[PDB]
């Protein structure tokens, strides 16, 4: 059934799972037309697909063309995640296959067990948990990627990336969802807080600077006042 | 007109034959039914006074021979038998209307009710999905679960309706996931219509057959399988305009019979809402969407 609080160490066990998140699967521009009517220019969208113990990343970047001559995109977007992600196990070894899938949104259950049935031994699951991959395209390599991608392209990364060999997947998961949540929150307060300290850069193969554990724990320190602060003023308390 | 002889009535009991019921007393001198229509299939149906659990029936036909009834004190409860000795049964059966210890049929020369239920339904249709090969009759109680249910546990007492599951590579074609899932025509018109049924009258035979499963015995796997049916019509965008409008009259007269008061076990809120309101159908059963916002609003 549904991942929740209750049994979210079950993230980090030696079960191959996947967190599939399709929110920026079909992304528009609202504007205005000289008529003065409204359209949308779709942009370039990708499928967050992650494995939580690994900190690996298949990024299936969605082109524009995608939706060329398609109706109800908003349907569509949820069946062709479902079609990428199903494409994704079937290109991988059997034994890299994921036992379980889980959705970070209900809406994807359907398409993606439609497209699985394939594979009646995985296991796709909603979450009550309200995680932030929403801001993946706050990460600059990752929305970099997504926007000069002239063609679809699958890009492998790794979230964590040079974490694991310093903290478990459990701290590293925790230290992503409070980053990703800081930049759904408050991207500018978010990306001041990465970048202020220019002595500390983001190597080449890499998503994050290169803090020390110290920094990390100021770095993290400073994420969790910008969350509470925001929530305040959002809520008057 | 034929006749469906009781040898005695030991036990208390209410009798159902088709959409009428008679309750019987211990002992009460009562030797069976008379004047039934020949021309369609029956189903004559028990609760005990003293157990209101374990409603039980037959469907049979008496075209296909001559069948009576006679409780077994050891199985406790009433059997249909046939009686191979077409002499000793009509001897039987005069012996009993002579004596007026029969009730008779009490079809309304008007009222086609029961052959609207029944107008697809086939004695050989019902014996497949009921497998006693010995028998040419029918047994079907409250608790027989269904060759679907049992994948989800003894195969002999099963009913073996069509499995039909939209979530299943049956339903679903390869590289079609989206449209299939989304537009069931596919599965309803080839799979099921053209592969399995063969012809739409097959198809509403069962669809009829489970529906007074479930409204006579509370047969829950009857119900499902009754939406299902409903639903994959519903759920499709091409559909025979000759079935749409049957399936209206079908569904009208299903309606229009299930008692005011088991709407709430008997009528998925879910299906029927899909079906009326937002499925590709939504504007084809005008007679079945007139009845049940009519009856049974609350639902909708």
């Amino acid at each position: 059934g549904a991942m929740n609080s209750s049994n979210y160490a079950e993230l980090f066990n030696n079960d191959i799972k996947l967190f599939v998140d399709d929110t920026n699967v079909y992304r528009v521009t609202v504007h205005k037309t000289f008529e003065g009517n409204v359209a949308t220019k779709a942009i370039n969208g990708c499928i967050f697909t992650l494995n939580p113990k690994t900190g690996h990343l298949f990024l299936k970047i969605i082109h524009t063309s995608v939706w060329a001559g398609q109706k109800r995109l908003s349907q569509l977007a949820k069946w062709k995640t479902a079609e990428e992600v199903s494409a994704l196990v079937r290109s991988l070894p059997k034994e890299e296959q994921p036992k379980q899938i889980i959705v970070t949104r209900k809406a994807m259950l359907d398409p993606l067990e439609v497209h699985m049935l394939d594979f009646p031994n995985i296991a796709i699951r909603p979450t009550e948990l309200r995680l932030p991959f929403s801001a993946a395209m706050s990460i600059d390599k990752l929305s970099d990627v997504v926007m000069k991608a002239t063609e679809p392209q699958m890009v492998l990364f790794n979230i964590y990336d040079d974490w694991l060999d310093r903290i478990s997947s459990y701290t590293a998961f925790s230290r992503l969802t409070l980053l990703l949540r800081a930049l759904k929150t408050n991207e500018e307060s978010a990306k001041m807080i990465l970048l202020s300290d220019p002595t500390i850069t983001i190597k080449s193969y890499h998503l994050w600077p290169s803090f020390t554990d110290e920094q990390w724990i100021t770095i993290e320190s400073q994420m969790r006042d910008l969350i509470l602060t925001e929530y305040g003023r959002k809520y008057n308390v | 007109m034929n006749t469906v002889p009781f040898t005695s009535a030991p036990i208390e009991v209410t009798i159902g034959i088709d959409q009428y019921s008679f309750n019987v007393k211990e002992n009460q001198p009562f030797h069976g039914i008379k004047d039934i229509p020949i021309g369609h299939v029956h189903v004559i149906h028990f609760q005990h006074a003293d157990n209101s659990s374990m409603r039980y029936g037959y469907w049979f036909d008496c075209r296909m021979g001559n069948f009576y009834i006679q409780y077994d004190p050891k199985d406790g409860l009433y059997k249909m038998m046939e009686e191979r000795d077409g002499a000793k049964f009509e001897n039987i059966v005069h012996n009993f209307k002579e004596r007026q210890m029969m009730v008779s049929y009490p079809k309304i020369d008007e009222d086609d009710t029961w052959y609207n239920l029944t107008e697809f339904v086939q004695m050989d249709k019902i014996r497949k999905i009921v497998r006693k090969d010995e028998n040419q009759f029918s047994y079907v109680d409250s608790s027989m679960t269904t060759v679907q249910e049992n994948e989800l546990s003894d195969p002999a007492h099963s009913l073996n309706y069509t499995v039909i599951n939209f979530k299943s590579r049956e339903a679903i074609r390869p590289g079609h996931e989206m449209e299939d899932f989304l537009d069931k025509s596919y599965y309803l018109n080839t799979v099921m219509l053209q592969g399995i049924f063969k012809n739409s009258s097959n198809y509403f035979g069962e669809l009829q057959f489970a529906f007074l499963n479930a409204m006579f015995f509370g047969n829950y796997g009857s119900s499902l399988q009754w939406h299902a049916m409903i639903e994959l019509i519903c759920s499709s965008a091409t559909v025979p305009k000759h079935m749409l409008d049957k399936l209206d009259e079908i569904l009208y007269y299903q309606i229009k019979t299930l008692p005011e008061q088991y709407s709430d076990i008997l009528l998925n809120e879910r299906v029927w809402n899909i079906c009326l309101y937002s499925s590709f159908q939504k504007n084809s059963l005008h007679n079945t969407e007139k009845i049940m916002e009519n009856k049974y609003p609350e639902l909708l």
